[PDB]
């Protein structure tokens, strides 16, 4: 049996950018097939690891990674890079080895009156480390004290993107694949 | 030195076809992605079509689905880029370009190093 590559790609509930899900892949041999030549990716880059040669790869564990992200913040799914997407939402370590695939979900994820459903944190006490993920939904403050509503200078710390069928791409909806690979010598014990 | 130039371009009628045409030198032209931009009088600049170092692989803008095809010749290191039943929006300044190391594809302007000076595309109809 080959890796269920389509149950992550063409899954048809993606989640939030700050609850961005992640999906383990092994026990599988994969054919990398459907991502190498295909219409369906608008953007596709690869880390550290060689663009080429990934069907080569033999002893897979990988994590696959989704969220949905506006179409600008999808430069920011890269490693060493800044903003609100990469400091608070979703970081990729320096030293990352895998591959960022995005493609445009206009007509499936964007509305004439507006999907407001796909959210991303935009506050936040200090940046995410590489693969981190907070959910957390409590209220901030700028001087890292606790917090209680309605009071002075506090403040929810998640925002919706809008997503309209008449903006800009960069303003449209893309589904974003993170593909994640393991070290490949690891050491258990001495 | 490393570079790009564009040709066959010109002036076209509604309906009609162009056939554009782009080489490229300085490296090995067949480990890279290239990609086709526009810029209409105006209005910014914008992606139309992007092909893998393999030709395997790509992707169009909306606006030219169904009618623009974008193919390769590694042995002649050139990239095409085929245009069938234009219409006067067409009309642009077209810009071939060269992704950088890792880029498999990409529809951003950002991803793209190098650029060529650009040549004119011209459709015009009947008022
Ligand atoms: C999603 O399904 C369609 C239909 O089988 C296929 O063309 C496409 O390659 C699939 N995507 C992936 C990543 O498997």
């Amino acid at each position: 049996n080959l890796c269920p590559f389509g149950e992550v790609f063409n899954a048809t509930k993606f989640p939030s950018v700050y609850a961005w899900e992640r999906k383990k892949i092994s026990n599988c041999v994969a054919d990398y097939s459907v991502l190498y030549n295909s219409t369906f990716f608008s953007t596709f880059k690869c880390y550290g690891v060689s663009a080429t040669k990934l069907n080569d790869l033999c002893f897979s564990n990988v994590y696959a990674d989704s969220f949905v992200v506006k179409g600008d913040d999808v430069r920011q799914i890269a490693p060493g890079q800044t903003g609100v997407i990469a400091d608070y939402n979703y970081k990729l370590p320096d030293d990352f080895m895998g591959c960022v695939l995005a493609w445009n979900t206009r007509n499936i994820d964007a509305t004439s009156t507006g999907n407001y459903n796909y959210k991303y944190r935009y506050l936040r006490h200090g940046k995410l480390r590489p693969f981190e993920r907070d959910i957390s939904n409590v209220p901030f403050s700028p001087d890292g004290k606790p917090c209680t509503p309605p009071a002075l200078n506090c403040y929810w710390p998640l925002n919706d993107y809008g997503f309209y069928t008449t903006t800009g791409i960069g303003y449209q909806p893309y589904r974003v694949v993170v593909l994640s690979f393991e070290g490949s010598l690891e050491v258990l014990f001495q | 030195q490393v570079q790009l130039q564009e040709s066959g371009g010109g002036l076209v009628q509604a309906g009609g076809s162009l056939r554009l045409s782009c080489a490229a030198s300085g490296r090995t032209f067949s480990e890279y992605a290239m990609g086709w931009f526009r810029q209409a009088p105006g209005k910014e600049r914008e992606f139309v079509a992007t092909i893998s170092w393999s030709g395997g692989s790509t992707y169009y803008t909306d606006s030219v689905k169904g009618r623009f095809t974008i193919s390769r010749d590694n042995a002649k290191n050139t990239v095409y880029l085929q245009m069938n039943s234009l219409k006067p929006d067409d009309t642009a300044v077209y810009y071939c370009a060269a992704a950088g190391l890792g880029t498999v594809v990409s529809e951003w302007d950002y991803d793209y190093d190098y650029w060529g000076q650009g040549t004119q595309v011209t459709v015009s109809s009947g008022s």
